[PDB]
């Protein structure tokens, strides 16, 4: 087993003089040495002949190197696999039956037309077999034939066998069975899988119950495709996740999870097992996130999840959200996130205090985040809204520009639902466009111009300055100063008529975008036509959001619901967006 | 399933190339090292997507793995699948390393391709596996582990024989705590599991009682037996399994069935996140002196019985950074500083219960504590102790052979129990 | 011109490092690595000339050696491997089957032979017999 | 001569545990510091291992923070060796202490006073490398009156050519230059061409700084060059390399001369024209040689020529040899040949001359590309294809280029889909062809394609003003497609807005049914995108007043109501309250055709140039 | 630690 990693420079013809010793020694160093070319990659292609002529042997280990190398070598050369055929059904009649299995695999991991006929009926044979070694790669090896060709009706005769033998007592043979129509259903004819019944529901039940983790996932995931009639079947299914608790868990917990809420829709007055298990889900949820850090992320991912869908008990349970020095920074950043998703208003007084100790410490991006979520909870109950003024205005006094880069944002948003209130740190801001450099603040800045382009007066020549930008910027900023001059127009028309016909004669011939180019269009046959109609939709308010606070979209979040233990789900990012 | 599954080193060639795809290409897999297994930056994350392909590439030691997919999975289990691959050759080999890997080759390659096929997962059980897996069968051998495949009993159980039927068992309590440095504990929790050293023959079934719903009430019984309402026993915060119990035998009447396999392993894990001993009383605070001197007072209370003897009594006492003038405070133990970590090693040799050493501390500055400033390091104390904190022990203990001959006094049966406070951080 | 001139053993680590330019630790290492990395990812069919994401080296691969010679868009990459060829001849001869070992006590010697025969990133000279003649005659030279 | 420098070379070469190594080096460490730092330093023996121990050593991964005074005492010690390496240390070892460097350059200006080749030319090595502003400010004039103003050997004078011409190409501020121009001609004329090569680059370089400086040269420079071609190799045997004539002198003149104009000339690029015959009528023999080298030269020196032919394209039967040579250049195994081939011909592509007689290979290109395996000959060809391109071509030329695309890189992707689309562009005149072939393009990925070409390509509909209505009902056809297409759903989208009008007799043709489509694709996108369908969606009531109520009902929706941005709540805000609040005559007499884009030059041209390296 | 139990 040795190492041997070496292949080059004529050491090929060495590799021959060796075969050039049928002797089991030369032999098998030199087999060492082939796997060491396999594994870096350089094709020993050329020793099919002498791989086949020393081939002719009944050495198991030999046996298995041959599997290997023959099998992902004619995948670079189906030619020679005529010979590889022709052992393989040696094999089919060698009673071992795990060689049996392994020679099964080795075959079915190759797909062409012909050793599929080679093996149809042997492969029956192993649906008609008694081995669990034998039908499970039989099943499994009807799976890889599925990689192409799987439209034929000798494979759909297998396929009628093996979805016979989705009825199977062989856990081995049932569990891959089940595996593979699983996966099978990702072969999307829509009509997919045609043996669910509540019958069956139950015996796979009993059998996930005492089938190995692997199947149990398996039923879990067929479950997430079953749609039951009604609840009460759905009682007994959650009596039957009852014991789902701990196991070789996370995978098995997010499936369960995932399938629970698949019928967890209805009320816990309907059923306090459903409330019972609401409260005792805490501790579980605990120890995902009390697990391993990298399995404790994806709870962190789910747990997230979680609160966006049902936001309910966990909301005692922020203590596993309590930040430490030797947490890593991003779990840090999401523990901190959820802490403000998990508003307490208790806490929010020394929740705060931490707050500006984490703004103390010392990297920007978390920083940053502190910094919006602060303005969110000014967002949240008023009360902390005012510490939020002192400590972001003594953060503005810190000078980095990117917090209060960001912080400009959170502040136009803040004001949006809270307007009219702190102008008075607009004076400040003033001197502060010395710095723009983030299209978000920028168009804070533009949003407070438009917003009180009728306080503001000196708004005059700032605003002829600001006209060296028109282009190299991204559109949206464009359009904020379009807007905010026009209500800038509209509040005070004696002097914007200068700005309004250049800026649209520029926007409009400059333009590229249709949009950009007809709003103008529109502006001025606004404008031109009734400003004193304009005022009445643009000057009167435009009422606000009500606390959206990173919202998520609920459909994409109830589809998600069927990934969620899933990459798609825990990756918070569609399953068609990645393909 | 999944593709290609890709050990690395840190230089990044593979350690193994372990594919179970088509899909899978080597175009991909040395864009793959060059990008991830090379970066100029440096934060990333075991899991990887690069052009909407998922990769969970773990270094799980100095050595590397990479898990190639495509595929929409649970990328729990596809974890689960890599500790348990780790851990297994481990188990069956101590030491991961290169020739760990080399001299493995041929049985790392059928196994990884058998428990797991085509990115198919097969299990790991390996109640036989060693055996015949091992770094030519017979009619009685071929049907025998088809018949063990078949058998739906593993974690090495044939049926055994040991010239004798004994455990010993280990209660370890790892101390989850924090208090507020002025006094208050901010965490008082307690991570624990149940780990089984067992010279048994035979594949018996074993039951066993420890104090529920209720703080605690063959040769020897206990030392410290139950008392009624004893040490504290609480509804188990959270109780993790392993796979040879049964929870639906426990949800129907709060009790598993488990037959153990033989020799070490732990039963099953637990946690408790209340009702805690505290050893020692202690009020770790600093104190600052306009802007040219940081002070630091520390009071430790120990406490437990003086009949309790903690040993190698290492606290850990930062001391700032900045240092003109020291002030020191002895009260029992030994003086050690700690530079390049800038700290007060109140290196105590042991120390008895219900005990107070006192440490007072005064390091002169110069003025850095500004919108960034100085980090208050966690006073902790770092020392040895075995404890039963919360004291909820053997209710009972049901062993048995109910096959042949060896009864539950024919096993002869133990415990410890192993406190563990490392976790006793507080300054800030 | 020429950027640099870098020549690595088959043992991996560039056993000559020759620039033209204020090249950097970072950036040398950089190249180092990079470079090496492409020439064992390179197979036989190649070229001596690999554009490396904004230009190019003529390079030279050797059972052992690996003479890579950093140019950048436009120099006619064949008389350069003519070049490079002539030079690996001069060394060769003057070194009379050199083992590496040689070098690593006379790595000094070749560096000044190119310094001699090429100049601030362009070829100072090339001619076979005056450069082996001026080579004997001035490795006499304390 | 010297222990410690010898045995350590033997000892750590075969020392191999890294800390085996350290181990040794600070036993060197010890030796040659306290050597240094005290134990006082001894001249020839000493000195020369330390230094060459520090130098090499600093090669190693370390760095030398002293000895460099004593450096300066090595240049000031006995042994050639010790100045030597003190010459090439300060030239490795970049130096500070500006009274270092004043040391430096004394006796730099000693070694030039010291008239002996050996000082001159490695100071001037040192000058070049460790490039310190004030050489070029002591020696503005001071190297001219090295290489000229006294004239005597070659390697020396090119070696303070090649500083110079540093020195030039990094400071040519610190260069006034008058005129010199006889001088470097003259060399030109210079058969020793040990000077003339590296004078012609630095001439070269002159030239790119001043051609009309030097009309004097061309007439001396062709009848030389002439000469090279004419007498090969069989004299100046050490000038002379595997019987080649001058290849990089030769080069040289070729590329400096390619700066000059076109011929113009009658007589002189008469006999230009004679070396034109010479070079062409000699590659095409078959060699007597057996040796790929000299094939190399004669082929560089082929580029060259061809090069310098190239661009002016008004020798229409040198332009026919030309094409003939590259057809027969794209068969040659080794793929460096072909692809340097395929560079030279797409570089020649655009002969407005030889367009058609390139555009013959057309399918030679085809099979080459798709029986290829590179990219990098494939992208040659792209250009090749490019500058030839036309109608005629292109109708096939779309298919064949998009099933190669189809498998591709990405941005690569991107570059070659937009450098086809404005291909076709510049033939668009089958604009509902033109159109469908965009679909199809959309229909590969449509989800990668930048802003300004799908702008683009809208600005030519609104500006196309035939197809609109066959653009309408294809588009409509495109929306029926179950899948997605952001920048598809974009474009499309307000296509239909303005021109769904022209696709509406039609049972499809139902903006209720679309209407209602198009909401559930509404809020599963990008912000602009929103925007984009808000004007569509506006657009649809007064183009279509039968979904008009049902629009209202729908744009009162709390999305829109609630949604976060400001911007997207108060675009539907002028949208609901004139739809919602209605006068019902601003619908109309706010909305317009959008009409023909005014014209604009297509800045994408300019954009990929930018990217194109 | 080290003691004995039944």
């Amino acid at each position: 087993s040795k190492y041997f990693t070496t292949n080059k420079k004529g050491e090929i013809f060495e590799l021959k003089a060796e075969l050039n010793n049928e002797k089991k020694e030369k032999r098998k160093e030199a087999v060492k040495k082939v796997i060491a070319a396999m594994t870096v990659g350089k094709d020993v292609s050329s020793l099919f002949p002498d791989v086949v002529n020393c081939m002719q042997t009944d050495n198991l280990e030999l046996k298995k190197l041959v599997y290997l190398y023959l099998m992902n070598y004619a995948k670079s050369q189906p030619d020679m696999a005529i010979m590889a055929v022709n052992s393989f059904v040696k094999d089919c009649e060698d009673p071992n039956p795990l060689i049996r299995a392994l020679a099964v695999r080795t075959m079915g991991c190759i797909r062409v037309d012909k050793i599929t006929e080679y093996l149809c009926e042997p492969l029956r044979k192993c649906l008609k077999d008694e081995d669990p070694y034998v039908r499970k790669t039989a099943a499994v090896c009807v799976a890889k034939l599925h990689d192409i060709n799987a439209q034929m009706v000798e494979d759909q005769g297998f396929l009628d066998s093996l979805r016979d033998l989705i009825a199977d007592s062989n856990p081995m043979v049932v569990a891959n069975a089940v595996a593979a129509l699983s996966e099978i259903s990702e072969s999307h004819p829509n009509s997919n899988l045609l043996d669910l019944n509540p019958q069956n529901i139950n015996k796979l039940l009993t059998a996930l119950n005492e089938c190995t983790e692997w199947g149990q996932i398996f039923i879990l995931d067929c479950l997430s495709n079953y749609n039951p009639k009604d609840d009460r079947e759905a009682q007994s299914i959650c009596e039957r996740v009852t014991p789902r608790l701990s196991h070789a868990n996370s995978a098995v917990v997010l499936s369960a999870v995932k399938v629970l809420m698949k019928f967890l829709e209805l009320l816990p007055k309907d059923s306090d097992y459903y409330n019972m298990l609401l409260k005792k889900l805490a501790p579980p949820l605990v120890t995902l996130l009390s697990g391993e850090p990298e399995v404790q992320y994806v709870a962190l991912r789910n747990i997230n999840l979680i609160v966006q869908k049902r936001p309910e008990i966990l909301k005692q349970e922020i203590k596993v959200f309590f930040v430490k020095y030797n947490d890593p920074i991003y779990v840090k950043l999401e523990k901190l996130d959820i802490m403000i998703r998990l508003a307490s208003q208790a806490n929010i007084a020394q929740v705060l205090a931490e707050l500006k100790e984490y703004a103390t410490e010392v990297d920007v991006d978390f920083v940053r985040k502190a910094v919006r979520a602060i303005g969110r909870c000014a967002i949240k109950v008023e009360q902390s809204a005012e510490r939020c003024v002192s400590t972001l205005l003594d953060l503005i006094q810190t000078k980095v520009n990117y917090v209060v880069q960001e912080a400009i944002v959170v502040i136009r948003d803040i004001f949006r639902k809270y307007p009219n209130k702190y102008e008075s740190i607009i004076a400040t801001l003033c001197e502060n466009l010395d710095s723009l450099d983030e299209p978000d603040a920028r168009a804070a800045m533009i949003w407070i111009v438009g917003e009180y382009a009728e306080r503001i007066d000196n708004a005059d020549e700032l605003l002829e300055s600001f006209l060296e930008g028109f282009h190299d910027e991204s559109t949206q900023v464009q359009l904020t100063l379009l807007t905010a001059i026009v209500k800038l127009f509209l509040k005070k028309p004696s002097e914007t008529q200068e700005l309004v016909q250049q800026v649209l004669s520029l926007a409009t011939q400059d333009s590229d975008n249709p949009d950009l180019r007809d709003r103008g269009y529109i502006y001025w046959r606004l404008l031109s036509t009734d400003p004193v109609t304009a005022k009445e939709v643009v000057l009167s308010e435009k009422p606000l959001i009500s606390e959206e606070t990173d919202l998520i979209e609920p459909t994409l979040l109830d589809e998600l619901i069927c990934h969620i233990g899933s990459l798609a789900s825990v990756y918070h990012k569609p399953p068609n967006a990645f393909v | 399933m999944i593709g290609g599954l890709f050990i690395y080193n840190h230089k990044g060639e593979v350690l193994i190339s372990r594919v179970y795809r088509d899909d899978i290409g080597r175009n991909a897999v040395d864009a793959f090292r060059v990008n991830v297994i090379h970066a100029r930056q440096q934060v990333r994350s075991p899991v990887t997507n690069i052009a909407r392909t998922s990769f969970f590439h773990v270094k799980r030691s100095n050595i590397w793995l990479a898990a190639v997919t495509k595929q929409n999975v649970n990328a729990a289990m596809v974890f689960e699948f890599l500790y348990k691959m780790c851990d297994v050759m481990a188990a069956y080999f101590g030491k991961i390393s290169e020739e760990n890997i080399k001299n493995n080759f041929v049985l790392i390659y059928e196994l990884l391709d058998e428990i797991l096929d085509f990115g198919y997962p097969q299990n790991s059980e390996t109640g036989a596996l060693k055996t015949f897996i091992t770094q030519h069968q017979t009619k009685e051998e071929q049907s025998q582990i088809t018949s063990q495949v078949t058998g739906q009993i593993g974690w090495r159980r044939e049926g055994i024989k040991y010239r004798r039927n004994e455990l010993f068992l280990d209660v370890l309590e790892s101390v989850n705590l924090l208090m507020s440095p002025q006094g208050q504990v901010l965490s008082a929790h307690v991570s624990g599991r149940v780990v089984m050293k067992s010279y048994l023959s035979g594949m018996p079934e074993c039951k066993f009682g420890m104090n529920d719903k209720i703080v605690i009430e063959s040769m020897e019984q206990k030392l410290i037996s139950e008392e009624d309402l004893g040490k504290q026993s609480i509804a188990i915060d959270d109780c993790t399994f392993h796979q040879c119990v049964r929870l639906s035998k426990f949800d129907s009447e709060r009790s598993i069935s488990f037959i153990p396999p033989d020799g070490e392993f732990e039963l099953m894990r637990y946690r408790t996140t209340k009702d805690i001993i505290l050893p020692f009383r202690v009020i770790p605070l600093v104190r600052e002196v306009g802007r040219t001197k940081l002070e630091v007072k520390v009071v430790i209370k120990s406490n437990f019985k003086p009949s309790l003897l903690a040993q190698k009594i290492e606290v850990r006492i930062p001391t700032p950074l900045n240092t003109s003038g020291v002030q020191v405070i002895c009260m029992k133990g030994k003086a050690k500083y700690k530079a390049s970590e800038n700290a007060i090693v109140w290196k105590i040799k042991r120390m008895a219960g219900m005990k107070e050493s006192q440490i007072s501390a005064e390091i002169e500055l110069l003025p850095t504590n500004d919108k960034k400033k100085w980090a208050r390091p966690p006073i902790s104390m770092n020392f040895e102790v075995p404890f039963a904190p919360s004291g909820l022990k053997v209710r009972y203990l049901k062993v048995f052979e109910p096959k042949l001959n060896y009864s539950d006094h024919d096993v002869i049966k133990w415990v410890r129990y192993i406190g563990r406070s490392g976790i006793y951080e507080t300054r800030c | 011109m020429i950027r640099f001139i870098l020549i690595q053993n088959r043992a991996g680590k560039t056993r000559l490092a020759k620039w033209y330019m204020q090249f950097d630790d970072d950036e040398k290492q950089k190249l180092i690595e990079e470079v090496h990395a492409v020439v064992t990812v390179r197979d036989a069919k190649h070229t001596n000339f690999v554009e490396f994401r904004n230009f190019k080296i003529i390079y030279r691969r050797y059972a052992g050696l690996y003479f890579c010679i950093c140019v950048d868009v436009n120099d006619n990459n064949l008389a350069y491997l003519e070049a490079i060829h002539n030079f690996v001849e001069v060394l060769n001869e003057y070194f009379h089957n050199v083992c590496e070992l040689d070098l690593v006590f006379n790595f000094y010697k070749v560096y000044t032979v190119v310094d001699e025969m090429f100049l601030a990133g362009e070829i100072r000279e090339t001619s076979q017999t005056k450069v082996l003649k001026q080579l004997l005659m001035l490795q006499s030279l304390e | 001569g010297m222990r410690g420098l010898a045995v350590f070379i033997s000892d750590i070469r075969n020392c191999k545990s890294k800390e085996a190594e350290i181990k040794r080096i600070n036993k060197e460490l010890a030796n040659i510091r306290s050597k240094f730092k005290g134990d006082k330093a001894l001249d020839g023996y000493s000195k020369k291992k330390y230094v060459c121990k520090l130098l090499f050593i600093f090669l190693l991964g370390h760095d030398i923070d002293f000895g460099h005074m004593e450096a300066v005492n090595l240049l000031s010690s006995n042994r050639y060796t010790e100045k030597q390496i003190g010459y090439l240390f300060i030239s490795v070892l970049v130096n500070s202490n500006s009274e270092l460097i004043r040391l430096i350059n004394n006796a730099i200006k000693n070694d030039l006073a010291s008239r002996n080749p050996t000082f001159m030319g490695l100071a001037l090595h040192c000058i070049a490398n460790v490039g310190s502003r004030e050489m070029a400010e002591a020696f503005a004039g001071e190297i001219p009156k090295i290489l000229v103003a006294g004239d005597t050997m070659d390697s020396v004078k090119q070696s303070a050519a090649l500083c110079l011409l540093r020195l030039y190409r990094t400071s040519p501020d610190l260069v006034p230059m008058g005129d010199w121009t006889s001088r470097v001609v003259h060399l030109l004329n210079d058969q020793h061409l040990g000077v003339v090569t590296a004078a012609t680059s630095l001439i070269t370089t002159l030239a790119q700084k001043n051609p009309e400086e030097f009309k004097t040269s061309v007439s001396l420079a062709v009848s030389r060059l002439s000469r090279i071609v004419t007498s090969a190799s069989t004299d100046l045997q050490d000038y002379t390399y595997y019987f080649v004539p001058a290849p990089w002198l030769s080069v040289k003149l070729l590329r400096l001369l390619q700066c000059y104009p076109p011929p113009e000339d009658p007589a002189v690029r008469g006999r230009l024209t004679e070396c034109l015959e010479t070079i062409l009528n000699k590659a095409q023999e078959p060699p007597k040689s057996k040796k790929v080298q000299h094939s190399n030269a004669k082929n560089a020196v082929l580029f060259e020529a061809i090069s310098l032919i190239i661009h002016h394209d008004s020798e229409p039967n040198l332009l026919v040899r030309a094409c003939n040579q590259l057809g027969q250049f794209l068969q040659h195994r080794e793929t460096n040949l072909r692809y340097l081939a395929l560079e030279s011909m797409c570089t020649l592509a655009s002969s407005e001359f030889s367009h058609e007689a390139v555009k013959t290979h057309i399918e030679t290109v085809i099979n080459a590309l798709k029986t290829e395996r590179d990219v990098s000959v494939r992208q040659r060809a792209v250009d090749l294809l490019y500058a030839m391109c036309d109608r005629s071509n292109a109708q096939q030329i779309v298919a064949e280029m998009l099933s190669y695309l189809e498998t591709a890189d990405y941005s690569i992707r991107e570059e070659i889909v937009l450098k086809v689309a404005i291909l076709a562009e510049k033939y668009a005149v089958d604009y509902t062809w033109y159109v469908d072939t965009i679909l199809n393009l959309i229909r590969i990925a449509g989800d990668y394609v930048s802003e300004e070409v799908w702008y683009r390509v809208i600005q030519i509909v609104i500006n196309r003003d035939d197809v609109q209505g066959y653009a309408a009902k294809t588009v409509f056809e495109a929306l029926q497609a179950p899948a997605c297409h952001e920048n598809l759903v974009k474009v499309g989208g307000y296509i239909l807005g303005e021109f769904g009008n022209l696709i509406a007799g039609d049972p499809r043709s139902s903006p209720l049914i679309q209407f209602n489509l198009l909401h559930s694709k509404f809020h599963l996108c990008s912000v602009p995108t929103r925007a984009l369908l808000l004007s569509t969606y506006i657009k649809f009531v007064n183009l279509f007043p039968e979904v008009k109520a049902t629009i209202q009902d729908v744009l009162r929706s709390d999305s829109q109501l609630k949604n976060a941005d400001v911007e997207l709540q108060q675009r539907a805000v002028e949208y609901l309250r004139l739809s919602t609040v209605a006068s019902t005559d601003i619908l109309a007499t706010v909305l317009e055709e959008m009409p023909p884009f005014p014209e604009r030059e297509s800045s994408i041209l300019a954009k990929l140039k930018k990217k194109k390296g | 630690d080290y003691q004995r139990l039944n």
